[PDB]
């Protein structure tokens, strides 16, 4: 597949994914499992005015990732842009 | 000198006479604790305690071992147990000494080569330390849980890990005293599952009904460099036995003058129809220790020649047998 | 010098001794097969106990970054041997050495077969000696993997400027072209050469990516000066694109007049961004070995000064000094352990300044800090001192952040004044908000900033004068592009606004910031602004996964794949919100018989699963005949959101309150008590809540119910099939406002997680299939059918 065609197709794909998204359900359960299990994300950063997707991550972790995170010695960090600026920008306060 | 790639393991030599003379010339505790040097040298400590014990009683080694109903060892103590059984006069002592410490040497060298201990991610170390667990190592001790209880927690922890990183129950020292071996990182993942189920050790549930209280138990890592009695060491068994063949070491039932109790069975190693050397290796490298059933003999007195005085195998055995008329002496 | 080189050549190079080759020429090093044994011997020599480099059941053994010097040394060191670079090798000094991984390349493995190329970038006669900057490139499978750089110094007095040349890679210079005078000045310069003469430079941002090659007449005067590289224009997407070339050439100069011009008239872009304060990581002790032989064996560096008293003594050294390249690998091993938590793959760059020599058996304190960021990699600085507290090694490393996923928040979270603290303090954020505010003011006659800042209850747009009629056209030209009976048809979003309208007024009960048409762009900007600020501090990992909840999908796509300009993003999201507003009859005042509730199946009964809720709702829908659906699957057995007919939400919210008070366990009185016939018992509980809600205040209020919270009066049934009407036109609009050329497949593939298919974006027949399976899309189907687009 040529780059030009890959783009032309990626376009049509993106277009349709957003078009139907409008009037289909939002599969945030599976989405969370993709980035939590399949990608083993150690830093989930919510870009938003309030930590509502962060709140959801913490809960999905507490439910079905208790033993998984333990066994894989997998420290995880849920951050929201509005709540935890200092952690995201790596600027801890004058405490050393 | 004799053994092919031996020096590649003994990175800071093994000039033990220099270490004892000039403390300032002793390697760091990490080097000393790694099995290629600690295995043989523990054997030397036990053999030495056996000697002072004999010499002060005015006995020869054989005279001492004649007074024994039997003998056995925990983990790599099994080696110096069978070596003691063959013992006789002083003139023929150093042949038994040779036999023991050349077994322990190859166990060390081959079991290190099989699973050498690598850099521990500092994050994991800092965490285990601040939670009063140990310095992560390949063997993890667990007070106050049933064998079948511990086995649940390993099954769960193991369910998410591939073959190479699985952990298994290594030792069954008592009813509610177990040890688990595997990669230090895998045993950390166990400790994490464990930290959740355990209650703070000063919780005070004195006003909660017994039935509804939460489990209180210890789990600290052990000071050992290698995961004894685990699948990680299996590859070494074959090679170790070939090294004993090549260095003219084996143990013929005919020579061993007291029963020497098998670490997994409780059986006598004399009754075996295989090679004894091979079973002793297999008992240390791969098979668990069922210390309770190993120690199933009847006797009024037990002598712990083994390292660690009051932290030693002696006192553990005493706690198992308290109230049955057995006296343990830390030799 | 020749006799000395002959001996050194016999020690370092397994080839015929020939000094008669060009420094200019590239140097090819022998192909090299990395093996278990070599890696083991090397890691033991430098004292690197990282697990990644040790033989373990069912895991391919990596090789340390450092191993590049074993592979490369023969090619790299050969560079300092030609007759035209005539040095006393016994007065040679290693100044520095670095490795940098090329992006996307995996680190060295034990399988790999690696070859090395080495060029000599610069040879200049400093007054104190002759400096030789060398650049290696390790390739595997005819692909670059990492670049080695090493700098050597021949101490002495050198006049041979005819054998001196220097190439430097200039920092990228940026220029905002404002005035027609600015452009006149640029055309003045011969070296400014556009692809297209007639290119409109006005109000564009040019970048100048420039290399300068120079030759020397003496210490001061250059014999020749070359300065070339592409000139690029910034697009609305922030993508820079070639529009021409810098091409300066000159004989005897005292300077480079291109860099002088760009320095004074442009700002220099910096890749490295310092933190507010350095974060300490650790101070660590390490030792140099008692013997340098072990390193020499594994490295091929049989330089006698490291092993032989008599050579060291001849070279005026303090002793048989430790190999520089040992200290390199040894300190690097520490950084790998403490700064990268012993994940070798994370460290993608390491540089190394040999500040002074170290003897065998020296004790080294090395302190390490997190000092800055660069393209989402932590910039680590370090310093290494000896017992006498003398600095001996300095340098820096670039270390990947742990695996990161960005999630972008949907509607409902928005608050007055949001993002405005950032707007004050951040250039990056200002530019986003302003680009967008200007777009809205100029095309629709309102300020998105005003709406975010003051959240007005009403806002009226005035169509007075030539500027006002242009704005009114844009309100009328807002259409639905449906294709019915073969031919195209047009439908006006704003029915009230005609050729005779002097004004139009937006209304809302409590504040326009929570009317979806403003909410969506407002929220999108808050997020995109925050993201661009983060990106400007180099805080965004290159390989980050991302997803957005509902509306967040649009912000996420723009924030991480710059799929749309700020102008396109807010334009699309505004149209989207307007589509949603038309689809709901609100024909009494600002209210509809459509809304949504947040359900917690846990609270009805711990046994009431996802299947249970999906089934209970599917039944109310089919039986009552009123549309209701689960539109958000948020948190398993804890947070779902259903939307549809307000009557059908009133049945569900009560039916659940009945199943809770009934206190029934699903799994027991499921297939065991009643098989399928349960549906008979369900309809019984639906019909007794259904006709209770089939007569109320007709725009009926929705109440709470143990499990079910009504969402802060949201008038619209988002993500319900009700909006399936708006898909065909919105799609036609998305195609017009998301241009194909702006979709970089690399920035989406395996990172973008949509809401339709909770599966990482791939341009694969399997994906197109999965899409079709939840869509019926005709354009998608015909693509699957002809997946033989592999042929040109």
């Amino acid at each position: 597949m040529k780059p030009e065609v890959e783009q032309e197709l990626a376009h049509i794909l993106l277009t349709e994914l957003l078009a139907y998204q409008f009037a289909s359900p939002v599969r945030w359960i599976e989405t969370q499992d993709v980035f939590l299990k399949d990608f083993n994300t150690e830093r989930v950063v919510e870009i938003g005015p309030s930590p509502t997707l962060a709140g959801m991550a913490q809960r999905t972790l507490k439910n079905k990732y208790e033993s998984y995170d333990a066994a894989l010695s997998l420290h995880r960090e849920i951050l929201c842009y509005s709540k935890d600026a200092k952690e995201i920008y790596y600027t801890p306060d004058p405490s050393e | 000198r004799t053994t092919l790639d031996a020096e590649k393991v003994f990175t800071q030599g093994l000039n033990i006479l220099e270490w004892l003379e000039n403390p300032s010339n002793t390697p760091d505790k990490d080097y000393l604790l790694s099995i290629p040097i600690s295995c043989p040298l523990i054997g030397v400590i036990q053999l030495a305690h056996y000697v002072v014990t004999a010499k002060l009683l005015g006995f020869t080694p054989g005279e001492l071992r004649s007074y024994l109903k039997g003998a056995t060892g925990h983990s790599q103590g099994l080696v110096t147990a069978v070596a003691i059984a063959e013992t006789d006069s002083w003139e023929s002592f150093f042949v038994s000494v040779r036999k023991a410490i050349t077994v322990l040497f190859f166990i060390g060298v081959r079991c290190y080569e099989a699973y050498p201990n690598t850099s521990l991610p500092p994050s994991i170390l800092e965490d285990s330390l601040e939670n009063n667990e140990g310095v992560p190592s390949p063997m993890l001790s667990i007070s106050n849980l049933t064998q079948e209880q511990v086995q649940d927690y390993v099954n769960k922890t193991n369910s998410h890990l591939p073959a190479g990183k699985q952990v298994e129950i290594s030792l069954v020292n008592g009813a509610k005293n177990l040890v688990v071996s595997g990669p230090p990182q895998s045993l950390y993942g166990l400790n994490l599952t464990l930290r959740k189920a355990k209650a703070p050790s000063g919780l005070d549930q004195s006003r909660i009904p017994f039935s509804e209280r939460k489990l209180k138990f210890s789990n600290r890592f052990l000071p050992v460099a290698s995961p004894f009695h685990s699948h990680l060491l299996v590859p070494a068994s074959d090679l170790i036995n070939k090294d004993l063949v090549k260095n003219n070491v084996s143990f013929n039932a005919k020579d061993i003058q007291i029963p020497v109790y098998d670490t997994f069975d409780g059986s006598d190693l004399r009754v075996l129809s295989g090679s004894i050397s091979e079973r002793i290796v297999d008992c240390i490298i791969r098979l668990p220790v069922k210390w309770e059933t190993t120690t199933q003999f009847k006797a009024t007195h037990i002598l712990d020649f083994g390292p660690g005085g009051a932290s030693g195998l002696g006192v553990l055995t005493h706690r198992n047998k308290d109230g049955t008329g057995v006296r343990v002496i830390v030799a | 010098n020749q006799r000395i080189k002959e001996m050194y050549w016999k020690l370092w190079i397994d080839e015929p001794f020939n000094l008669d080759f060009d420094p200019r020429d590239v140097i090819k090093g022998k192909d090299f097969e990395i093996t278990a044994k070599e890696v083991y011997d090397f890691t033991h020599a430098v004292g690197n106990n990282c697990e990644d480099f040790v033989s373990r059941p069912d895991r391919t053994m990596l090789a340390p970054m450092d191993f590049a010097i074993v592979v490369g040394w023969r090619a790299i060191i050969k560079a300092i041997f030609p007759n035209t670079v005539d040095g006393d090798l016994l007065k040679l000094v290693h100044l520095s050495n670095g490795y940098k991984m090329i992006p996307g390349a995996k680190p060295l493995q034990v399988g790999d077969v690696v070859s090395t190329t080495a060029v000599i970038e610069s040879v200049v006669n400093q007054p104190t000696g002759k400096i030789v900057d060398v650049v290696g490139t390790l390739s595997r499978n005819g692909k670059p993997v990492m670049e080695v750089t090493s700098s050597f110094f021949y101490r002495g007095n050198y006049t041979d400027f005819e054998n001196t040349f220097q190439k430097t890679v200039e920092p990228v210079y940026q220029m905002h072209i404002k005035t027609s005078k600015d452009i006149a000045v640029l055309r003045s310069k011969e070296w400014f050469q556009l692809d297209d003469e007639d290119f409109d430079l006005l109000n564009k941002t040019l970048t100048f990516e420039t290399e300068t090659e120079v030759t020397f007449k003496n210490a001061n005067i250059f014999s020749s000066v070359k300065c070339f590289g592409p000139i690029k224009v910034e697009l609305p997407t922030k993508e820079t694109v070639e529009i021409g070339i810098v091409d300066y050439e000159a004989g005897a100069s005292h300077g480079n007049p291109v860099v002088d011009f760009l320095k004074r008239n442009g700002s220099t872009l910096e890749q490295k961004v310092n933190l507010e304060n350095p974060i300490p990581i650790a101070v660590l002790d390490s030792y140099t070995p008692s013997t340098n032989e072990p390193y020499a064996r594994v490295s091929g560096d049989l330089n006698p000064i490291h092993v032989s008293r008599h050579f060291a003594s001849y070279a005026n050294l303090p002793g048989t000094i430790t190999h520089g390249m040992f200290s390199s690998a040894s300190v690097r091993a520490l950084i790998e352990n403490w700064a990268a938590d012993s994940v070798s793959s994370r460290v993608r760059g390491y540089t190394c300044q040999f500040v002074d020599m170290v003897l065998p058996n020296t004790a080294l304190k090395t302190s390490i800090q997190h000092v800055g960021m660069i393209n989402g990699r932590k910039l680590i600085k370090f310093e290494t001192r000896n017992e006498d507290d003398v600095v001996v090694l300095t340098g820096e490393a670039e270390i990947e952040q742990p695996v990161t996923t960005f999630v972008f928040t949907g509607q409902g979270s928005q608050e007055q004044g949001m993002g405005m603290d950032l707007y004050k303090t951040s250039k990056a954020a200002q530019d986003v908000w302003n680009r967008a505010d200007n777009h809205f003011k100029d095309t629709y006659g309102f300020s998105i900033l005003d709406i975010v800042i003051n959240n007005p209850v009403n806002l009226t747009i005035h169509f007075g004068g030539e500027k006002g009629k242009r704005i009114r056209e844009n309100y009328s030209a807002m259409i639905f592009e449906t294709i019915v009976d073969g031919k195209l048809k047009t439908e006006k979003i704003f029915k009230e606004i005609n050729e005779h309208s002097t004004s139009y007024t937006f209304r809302s009960e409590k504040g326009l910031l929570s009317a979806t048409q403003f909410t969506q762009p407002a929220l999108t900007l808050m997020e995109k602004a925050a993201f661009e600020d983060l990106k400007s501090k180099g805080l965004i990992p290159a390989d980050a996964t991302f997803a957005g909840h509902s509306l967040g999908e649009y912000a996420a796509l723009a924030s991480l794949a710059d799929v749309m300009s700020i102008e396109s993003l807010v334009e699309v999201v505004f149209y989207r919100g307007m589509t949603m507003q038309v689809a709901v009859p609100r024909d009494e005042l600002g209210r509809s018989n459509y809304g949504m509730i947040a359900i917690n199946p846990g609270r009805v009964a711990a046994s009431f699963s996802q299947e249970a809720l999906q089934y209970v709702v599917e039944r109310v829908g089919k039986r009552t005949g009123w549309l209701v659906e689960i539109v958000n699957y948020n948190v398993e057995n804890q947070q779902y959101v259903a939307a549809g007919d307000l009557r059908a939400l009133d049945t569900v919210t009560n039916v659940l309150n009945f199943i809770k008070l009934q206190k029934i366990d699903i799994i027991e009185l499921q297939k065991s008590l009643s098989l399928e016939e349960v549906e008979g018992h369900l309809f019984e509980i639906i019909d007794e809540a259904s006709k209770k809600s089939a007569v109320k205040p007709r725009p009926l209020k929705l109440e709470r119910g143990f499990a079910c919270i009504p969402l802060v009066g949201i008038s619209v049934p988002f993500h319900s099939t009700y909006l399936m009407n708006g898909v065909k036109p919105f799609k036609s609009f998305l195609k017009k406002n998301i241009i194909k050329e702006n979709v970089k497949v690399a920035r989406l593939a395996g990172k973008y997680i949509p809401n339709l298919t909770a599966k990482p974006f791939q341009v694969t027949k399997e994906y197109f299939q999965d899409v079709y399976d939840l869509t019926g899309s005709e354009p998608i189907k015909e693509i699957i059918d002809n997946w033989e687009k592999y042929e040109q």
